[PDB]
């Protein structure tokens, strides 16, 4: 079974998620999976075509485990891994905001989704976040935006180049 | 000129016969409907649904998509142009809901243009028939001109609310609900100020400036905690439909009401007030219409959701929680305003069997569909605490 | 006691006020500006006004529509290859308005002034109501058309070709995702004000030249309403002009949004128009030229010079890579039918003169292809051929932008013949202009949209087009087809036969 | 078929070949403009003059009139079609008279039925927004289902009153206006029966038959001279403008006013009744458009006539004083409702006061554009004698 | 806490009770009939669901003709003869609608039970829209069309010519003067279920097949309401129907009613349909034949037998004189066509075969007539010839039936060629048939009407028409016309030079 929407991988991944039955197992494999599998740092591109469908189940699971083992005000203010959603916000506003570069900025801001996206920080929080962080990067990126050469940009942004044609 | 110079397919001997001689014997496929993979809500499928449902672009991995695939450009940082992080509840479906009286934009803008038209007519007769002379003059220039216009600010402030739910709402139908729920709140603020204006061309003396009102809803003491509770609803919530359902299924189906319905439409008759009343005639059947669209989202598809319906429950219950608190403080700040009136004008018996009723329709309304647990007695004593 | 009123200016005139101070009063989405809290806006409506002008539009528009114009059985006498641009036009338009709802609501959460919520709010609904009538031009045609696949299913149907992804690209993301301001550019100063405006106008021309009088009347009835998307647009530049980061931001903004859109309508737009039609109105060629050289570029952009706004730096970019675009593009596109969901036809006879007539050595190029093309029996069912065979056979592979999503064949293109091949993280990536690979390696988050080659890879071409539902109601013929007459039309077996197996391009690259 | 069997002479080849080569190279006369002969009452000619005027074949004898000789087919005994003698009043034209709203079918139409619309969905909301909960049993049960619903007797018998008019009126634009102000006449009557048909499905007890609200109209105190000058003005005159001016210009411009207005729309919102003032509204606004209409016929036209200015005025002087007695006879009994209201909930003062309205209101709007004196003082004096 | 609401039935449930006894509770209007005061209506509406359902079909029309067919130049490509013909049918009938209102107001009158009045009432709003629509065909074809004149001024026009006053016999006066139920008979039970019905829907056909599009948006809209007013026509017999005066009564005011309708559209209907058009739906023979023989004289009146309803005695009468009745009129409407206020055409080659292969002998007796006169130059200006003359010069009179006030010729004719002629205190009376004769006989005041060559006796021609505004807007171009051609058009000098003077056919007897 290989098709778009429904093939082995996304059957595999359902039944390890419906494995997933307590919330700190679950909110750590959904941190884990986003290291592994998104953002243009994932560990691996494997599950590129199934990645963003398995997240979404993933997330599925910690919401409802979040739900049942939270009360109404750490729902509402801790992160699913039991830290202050307010603190995590700020202290990683402020790292934003001491930023050197626009390089050290999108690390902070890609790295922030991958480890707070919503299941884990609630989303108020989050999308204050997004508010943000998205501010300063693009501030530090657009600066300038065309002054690098692509020659020099290319060994900046550290990629390997295969192929030109011209 | 006679013909004019465009000549068209449909009309031109050449051109047409050149179309008419590549058209096949019959229609390449019988099955005429738009829309045929749609399931239909009801008995058939009908326009509303046709021409709404799926034309968000969603990709499966936001539940109901029928696309493909990650977004082709993305914020800076990697946020998804639309994603399930934008909101804390969860579904099989976002596009299960529909919006029960069918509103797309033409019979929306239909029905609003036809209030708009006998809104005029109704204000020339009620001018030509001079009906402001029975009106009291305190009333009129204290209660309509300050609290009420006050009142247009709270309105002023869901309509802004709804801001965000526009751009992060997840499917087309809860789009375009939320749009009208938002449009109609807007509506409502320009009528109170309409009001104001009209007074201001028949009774002389009468000042349509915003400046009073302004000053009432953004010191005064009657709206404090209204003003606080919106200003919270509308720039400390980032989840649309924490917004949507707090609006909707708290702070107005609580204190709207009461302000609207057990205040000015109750009281403004008794002053000679006609004039008010018609106003809150259309706020009112707005209120119940949108009603009918946030039950059905948050109740029927929701809160009833076949997978995620004790999840979505416990989160609107936190919710109701959370907005309760800040209402119930706008409730017992606008106590103040029963001070101002004459004596005699109504007494804590009319004013605590009216919490009841908005309290009441609220717990059948709404709370009552989530489980959660409202002591009714106890929210109208906290109210009354209020009153001076 | 005379009869007395009052109306929308009345009010208006004190909606500015409607807004007030308070510390977290302030927009909820990430910025580089800050927009004017005083700007005021060029209309001045309120809900009920707003509802009143609209509402006389739709009467005239669906009177039209439901009473002469179905009487005429317009829906019918119209040419077979529009009423398959339509399928595409309708529908993928479609989504432009429908995410211009999205992205005005973005504006007007960005907005402060009142004034500046209210112009954008009003777009909202234009936005809402342009979608329900895009809606329902494929409503319409599938209701009363020649051919109702694809102008029934189109939501679904698209999904499974290259060139919606494009789409989204310009029209969907493009709209929502970025800096507000960017989002604005990408929508109301350039998309609107450059290529919609001028091109639901067009549409119209080349439907009424092609027997379509239902697309004019839905569509001139949504230009009344640009007007007041365009004050918005250009509102927008004015709120953000007396601000500092303004001078260091705006033009980049300016011009990344200029050549995004470009991108994909330069070739889209002309194929369509060209290709999908059989009488034509204008040579594409020129057309592009006043449109983006002289009407935008020219008399617009400078009217906004006062307040920084620079001609983009990648204009001149844009029109020499603009002269092919289209012609290189339905190459692809019809190699491509089986993955539509509309049918296409070859030039005819009459159609390659003019080609060649407005475009010298059009013939020599893509007319002797077309020539092969049918002589290895591209229309009939039982020849066993695709055009794609004939890329792979002549070894000229086809990639998939990165970023834009538009799809090129450099190896036998006549315009742009660029690639750029990068390897980053484990990851390959294809690129086909300078601008665009700066935008992917100053932004790699951004773009991470996997293309069909990457999804379809080791997938037989009928299971794909099976699994999407590319079929007709009798579950066995293709949507798609390879030529506009009503016989032999390809069935799911006649294409599962070819055995077409997809594979990604750039796997051959070390 | 898909392309059908019949040939369209727009659409068809062949055809429209054949029609396009018979066309001139232009329009065969510049002046494109219908009705083009016709005096504009303002700036420019009006839609709805063109559609209107001259629609009706008069001949010159019969002021106004373009046509000649006699009618081809006439009543036994041989009275004309339309003629001079079915009214006393005279003109120099009788196609003068202009709309003031220049209401023709289709304006006309549009707006009742957007009035129908809206009043659909606010019952809707009115129901399930419970606001009936406010409201006093007593007033409903009795002072709507029985006094309110007793007048619509009334408004039906003013309705009938116009059908010899229909039938008799000498030109277009008289006989459309006089059409409109009687059909206007049903819609309220019908109205008042709607609201207690609405009554009776939200209120368990309420019966809507009309029986209760008959036998007052027809045997009761209250209205009993009420019905009494409706009989006489409906079947008892035989001239059309007498019938049209002694109604709209006369009765229920007092009468009519006085109930309307300072009863049910004054008295309503005290019993917490916003229900009956909605519909009143819409009879109020018809009032006063039909009111304009009215005015612009038996004064801008008759009663200022070139030829016949002093002539007219006499006979609506006459018609003035003649039907004046019998409508304030109609007053004095209405009089006898307000004992029937609970203690306290008006006061002579009011009353008094409510009355000069109505009569200063009738003397500023028609007694003096003809110039019969009329007494206030005098008439307010012999209408109050009706209370104990 | 339902959403509730009331609609139209329910409301008017209570409607038959809305009326209630006193004295002088009876209609004013004299009449041998007793309509029962029990008496129900079909369709329970109210003022304001009336209006709604109205409104809506108003969106519909207004909606196509400002729209689409605007755009599609549809007032200008129809043929020139339809677009003369639509000058007398949307204008006579105009009249017909507007009649119509106080005729029903009569009736409105004359009903005892509220629901017969309200049925009636429905009717009266109902034939104020048809006249607008009437009025709106003409105003719009005058705005948009190829000749304004006569579409622009019918109204004063339509008094110069002879064909107006059988239209006001039948439509004006035959629908309000008289017994309350002889006119319901004129108007509901003949006028609108055997002729207008059909009629209408007719009317539409051969706008269609002549290019014209306005008339059917409009037209097929008047019909949609039609089914109400039938209604009414049904309910007025069933309410008299147990009033012994009915059996002694009903048949002959039906009968009288009957002969009255036809006695006008027999002739101009057919004469309208095949001679003002180009393009042909139907012969009128055949389509005549089945809407008065079939349609109602059998099917409609049969079911009205219960009721003591026969056909009209005059039945087989009407149809021996139908035949060529349209064709004898038209010479005559030809030869007189300076008195028109619209333009008129002598049949082509293709449409003379048409008539006889549809009409044997046709061209022997019109056909070569129309040649001689087109030889002759009745077609151009200077030739000094008008087709009155050879009717002088072959000693042909033509008179006005003094009841009917229908042109006829005798001598001429190829139908019925009977001619009564009566003095009685010192006036004469021309009639040309039985039936017209005996109403005449027996109700002499009813029956004045001075004809046209009594009114106009000793006046030289140009100047009936100069005094009567018969030109176009230059002040000396006829708006009649004796071909559609847009050039040669005959001046108001054209005719003075040919010293046209009228007189009195009746005293040739003297
Ligand atoms: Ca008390
Ligand atoms: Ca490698
Ligand atoms: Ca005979
Ligand atoms: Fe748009
Ligand atoms: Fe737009
Ligand atoms: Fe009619
Ligand atoms: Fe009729």
């Amino acid at each position: 079974k290989l098709g778009i929407h429904s093939n082995d991988t996304r059957d595999a991944w359902v039944n390890k998620i419906a494995q997933l039955n307590t919330l700190e197992k679950a909110a750590e494999m959904l941190k884990q999976f986003r290291m592994d599998h998104t953002t243009p740092f994932r560990n691996s591109y494997e599950l590129d075509n199934d990645y963003l469908w398995i997240e979404a189940k993933l997330e599925e699971k910690v919401a409802v485990l979040k739900a049942r083992a939270f009360n109404e005000v750490d729902f509402r203010h801790k992160t699913a891994f039991g830290e202050d959603a307010k603190s995590v916000l700020d202290g990683t506003v402020a790292k934003m905001n001491a930023a050197k570069d626009k390089w050290e900025a999108e690390k902070i801001h890609i790295g922030f989704r991958q480890a707070y996206k919503p299941p884990i920080m609630p989303v108020n929080y989050f999308l204050d976040g997004e508010r943000q962080l998205g501010t300063r990067l693009m501030e530090l990126r657009n600066l300038n935006y065309y002054d690098t050469p692509l020659e020099e940009l290319r060994k900046q942004r550290g990629v390997r180049v295969v192929h030109l044609q011209s | 000129s006679m013909l004019g110079e465009r000549r068209r397919g449909l009309t031109d001997p050449e051109m047409a016969a050149v179309i008419l001689k590549a058209l096949p014997e019959a229609p390449l496929d019988g099955n005429n409907k738009m829309g045929y993979f749609v399931t239909p809500r009801w008995k058939r499928l009908t326009e509303y649904e046709a021409l709404t449902v799926y034309a968000q672009p969603n990709a499966d991995w936001i539940a109901g998509g029928l696309d493909w695939g990650d977004w082709t450009q993305k914020f800076h940082g990697g946020r998804p142009s639309w994603g399930n992080e934008t909101t804390e509840l969860r579904t099989v479906d976002w596009f299960k809901h529909r919006d029960p009286l069918r509103r797309w934009h033409a019979p929306y803008v239909k029905d609003k243009a036809e209030e708009w038209r006998y809104t005029d007519r109704f204000l020339q007769g009620y001018s030509a028939d001079g009906q402001i002379r029975a009106m009291n003059p305190t009333w009129r220039d204290e209660f309509i001109n300050r609290y009420w216009g006050a009142f247009l600010f709270n309105e002023y402030g869901l309509f802004n609310a709804h801001s965000q739910g526009a751009r992060e709402a997840l499917s087309d139908v809860t789009r375009v609900s939320l749009a009208f729920w938002g449009f109609d709140k807007i509506d409502i603020a320009q009528m109170i100020q309409l009001e104001r204006g009209f007074l201001a061309k028949i009774v002389p003396g009468f000042d349509e400036s915003t400046a009073v009102p302004k000053a009432e809803w953004t010191n005064g003491e009657v709206y404090k905690s209204a003003r606080l509770a919106v200003e919270g609803l509308w720039q400390e919530v980032f989840d649309w439909n924490e917004s949507a359902f707090s609006v909707h299924a708290v702070y107005d189906a609580l204190f709207g009401q009461f302000v609207r319905r057990e205040f000015f439409q109750r009281l403004a008759p008794r002053f000679g007030d006609n004039l008010t009343p018609f106003f809150i005639n259309q706020a009112q059947t707005y209120f119940q219409i949108a009603k009918q669209g946030v039950q059905d989202l948050y109740y029927n598809c929701l809160g009833d959701d076949p997978e995620f319906s004790d999840y979505n429950r416990t989160v609107m219950r936190n919710w109701t929680g959370k907005w309760l608190e800040p209402t119930i403080a706008a409730l017992r700040d606008f106590m103040g305003l029963f001070a101002k009136l004459p004596a005699g004008t109504t007494d804590k018996e009319e004013i605590t069997a009216s919490l009841y009723r908005v309290v009441d329709d609220w717990i059948e309304d709404y709370a009552s569909r989530i489980d959660f647990k409202a002591d009714r007695d106890q929210i109208v004593k906290a109210v009354l605490a209020g009153l001076k | 006691r005379a009869p007395t009123s009052v109306n929308a200016q009345e009010v208006h005139r004190w909606l500015q006020s409607f807004n007030w101070d308070f510390k977290n009063n302030r927009t909820k989405y990430a910025t580089k500006y800050k927009m004017a809290n005083e700007t005021k806006e060029q209309f001045k409506l309120i809900a009920k006004e707003y509802a009143r002008m609209e509402a006389v539009k739709d009467e005239r528009q669906f009177g039209s529509l439901q009473d002469a114009l179905t009487r005429l059985n317009a829906g019918v006498r119209v040419h077979p290859k529009w009423n398959e641009t339509m399928k595409v036009v309708s529908n993928f338009l479609e989504v432009g308005e429908y995410n211009a709802i999205a992205a005005t609501g973005m504006l007007w959460d960005s907005a402060q002034a009142a004034e500046q919520k209210n112009g954008y709010l009003a777009q909202v609904l234009d936005e809402i109501r342009h979608t329900h009538q895009c809606a329902y031009v494929n409503y319409y045609f599938a209701k009363n058309g020649q051919d109702p696949a694809g102008h029934n299913d189109a939501r679904r149907t698209r999904t499974i070709g290259p060139l919606w992804k494009g789409m989204k690209r310009v029209f969907s993301d493009g709209f929502i995702s970025g800096d507000a301001v960017e989002c604005s550019l990408n929508l109301q100063l350039v998309g609107e004000a450059c290529f919609t405006n001028p091109l639901i106008v067009a549409v119209t021309e080349w439907a009424a030249a092609n027997g379509d009088e239902i697309t004019p009347t839905v569509f001139l009835s949504i230009e009344t309403d640009e007007l007041r998307h365009m004050a918005n647009g250009y509102q927008t530049v004015v709120s953000i002009a007396n601000d500092p980061a303004s001078a260091k931001y705006l033009n980049t903004d300016l011009n990344n949004a200029f050549w995004t859109q470009q991108k994909y309508f330069t070739p889209v737009l002309g194929m369509l128009f060209e290709y999908g039609s059989k009488f034509k109105v204008e040579p594409w060629v020129k057309t592009w030229d006043r449109w983006v050289y002289e009407d935008w570029g020219g008399i617009w952009i400078g009217r906004l010079g006062k307040y920084g706004v620079e001609s983009p730096r990648s204009l001149k970019d844009a029109k020499q890579d603009a002269y092919w675009a289209h012609h290189d593009l339905y190459l692809l596109a019809y190699a491509l039918w089986p993955t539509g969901f509309f049918r296409l036809a070859l030039p005819d006879q009459e159609e390659m003169e003019w080609f060649e007539a407005n475009y010298p050595g059009w013939y020599d190029h893509y007319g002797k292809i077309y020539e092969e093309w049918r002589a290895r029996g591209c229309e009939d069912p039982s020849s066993g051929f695709i055009p794609l065979m004939w890329f792979i056979e002549n070894n000229h592979p086809i990639y998939i932008d990165r970023v834009s999503q538009v799809p090129f064949c450099p190896s036998l293109a006549k315009g742009a013949s660029t690639l750029r091949v990068h390897e980053y993280n484990g990851e390959m990536h294809t690129f086909s202009d300078q601008w665009g690979e700066r935008m992917w390696l100053a932004e790699p988050e951004r773009y991470e949209c996997q293309n069909i080659f990457e999804q379809y890879e080791g997938r037989e071409l009928s299971e794909v087009i099976a699994e999407l539902h590319g079929l007709r109601s009798d579950g066995k013929t293709l949507i798609a087809q390879p030529h506009v007459r009503g016989d032999k039309l390809w069935t799911l077996d006649d294409i599962k036969r070819l055995n077409c197996v997809f594979k990604n391009p750039v796997k051959a690259f070390n």
